C-alpha cells in the first residue's frame, strides 16, 4: 500500500480484468472398402485341403 | 575253507544314473496327429496407427 503524508488526499489504485479462450473439436472419419478379394482367400484358423 | 572259501553276501550296490527333465518344463503340450505334415500360421497385425 501507498505511503501518503497525513495532509493530502491519497491515491487511486488500478485493477485489472480477465480473459477468455475457446475451442473446437477436430474431425475423424475412416473407412474400408469389402470387395470379394477381402474374402474369398483363406483365413488362418480354416484347415489345409479343403474348407 | 577247504574246498572252497565260505563267504558272507553284503547288500547290493546299484547305481542307476538318469537324465532327468530339464528342458521339457518349456513344453507342456502334447498334441498327436495320424497326419503327414504339421502346418502353422503366424499373422502380424499392425493396429497401432492414428
Amino acid at each position: 500500500a501507498p505511503f501518503v503524508a497525513p495532509n493530502v488526499q491519497g491515491r487511486v489504485i488500478k485493477e485489472s480484468g480477465y480473459n477468455t479462450k475457446t475451442f473446437k473439436p477436430a474431425y475423424v472419419k475412416p473407412k474400408h472398402v469389402i470387395d470379394p478379394n477381402m474374402i474369398i482367400p483363406r483365413q488362418p484358423g480354416e484347415a489345409l485341403g479343403t474348407g | 575253507a577247504g574246498l572252497y572259501t565260505t563267504y558272507q553276501l553284503l547288500e547290493v550296490q546299484r547305481k542307476l544314473k538318469t537324465l532327468p527333465a530339464f528342458f521339457l518344463q518349456w513344453f507342456p503340450r502334447q498334441i498327436n496327429f495320424q497326419e503327414d505334415m504339421i502346418a502353422f500360421d503366424k499373422v502380424i497385425q499392425d493396429v497401432t496407427r492414428v
